[PDB]
């Protein structure tokens, strides 16, 4: 996220909490995903929404993990 | 004493037809709705609801791009004819704060804080000016011509 | 169009974004999709360039 702008409130820990099981490039395609999003939208700066619409959008995986095994 | 309401009651009327537009996807409705909005702010020379409206309106989920930027241009160009030299610095800290992080307004923004940088010159605030119109890097603005 | 015609229009753009121009996009698409045609149409941005 260095070269990015991430204007005011984008929480960089507050989407690296998550469990999300990812990969190195997983981390770069969230990254640009974003980009491309903000590009779309034209933001200069990483809005902090643009992130939920980066993390789950590259962490689309059909787990489908049923909680009756808990 | 009578026109305020008058004001907000057109202002509620044209952000409705804002919004039905801007959910229809139409580009140029939208715009000339903002615009419209704009032009009844500044006839009223009511300079706190110009701003509030402005941001309000740059917040909204979802608004399109050439709308926001001809409204900042409507209101850069209403800069000028204003007054009071602290309705001046008020107005242009609110379109500076709308357009931060907007790639399609940043030569707006240039612009603006360019002229707020020479606005504090002239009351001898050398520091300030510099401190404020450093936090830009133009190198980076690629649809800013070179000589500027 | 974004995703391909978009970066050879202006890759600064993305630059300025802070993110490198799209590498290379995949279509996912049920059999019998017709994906084919979106291709056979984005040929129609050069021609002789695809």
């Amino acid at each position: 996220t260095a070269k990015m702008n991430l204007s005011d409130e984008v929480d960089l820990e507050d989407y690296v909490s998550r469990p999300d099981k990812i990969s190195a490039a997983e981390i770069t395609a969230i990254c640009q995903e974003a980009g491309m999003h903000a590009v779309r939208k034209n933001r200069y700066v990483i809005l902090p929404k643009d992130f939920e619409k980066g993390y789950r959008s590259n962490v689309k995986k059909p787990d489908t993990d049923f909680d009756f095994y808990k | 004493m009578d026109n305020g309401g008058n004001l907000e009651a057109q202002i509620d009327a044209l952000l409705n037809v804002e919004k039905q537009m801007r959910l229809a996807g139409d580009v140029a409705g939208t715009r000339k709705a903002a615009c419209d909005i704009l032009d009844l702010c500044f006839q009223s020379k009511a300079w706190k609801t110009l701003n509030d409206q402005i941001v309000v309106l740059s917040k909204r989920r979802g608004q399109l791009k050439q709308a926001v930027t001809a409204m900042v241009q409507q209101a850069m160009g209403y800069i000028d004819q204003t007054p009071d030299l602290d309705i001046r610095v008020e107005l242009i800290k609110t379109l500076n704060s709308v357009s931060a992080g907007k790639i399609y307004v940043e030569l707006e923004r240039a612009r603006l804080i360019k002229i707020l940088a020479k606005i504090k010159e002239q009351q001898g605030l050398i520091d300030e000016a510099a401190e404020l119109m450093q936090e830009i890097a133009v190198e980076t603005f690629g649809a800013m011509a070179k000589t500027e | 169009r974004e995703s391909i015609e978009l970066p050879l229009m202006n890759p600064e753009l993305f630059i300025r974004v802070g993110i490198k121009p799209p590498k290379g996009v995949l279509l996912y698409g049920p059999p019998g999709t017709g994906k084919t045609l979106l291709a056979r149409a984005i040929a129609s941005n050069i021609d002789a360039n695809f």
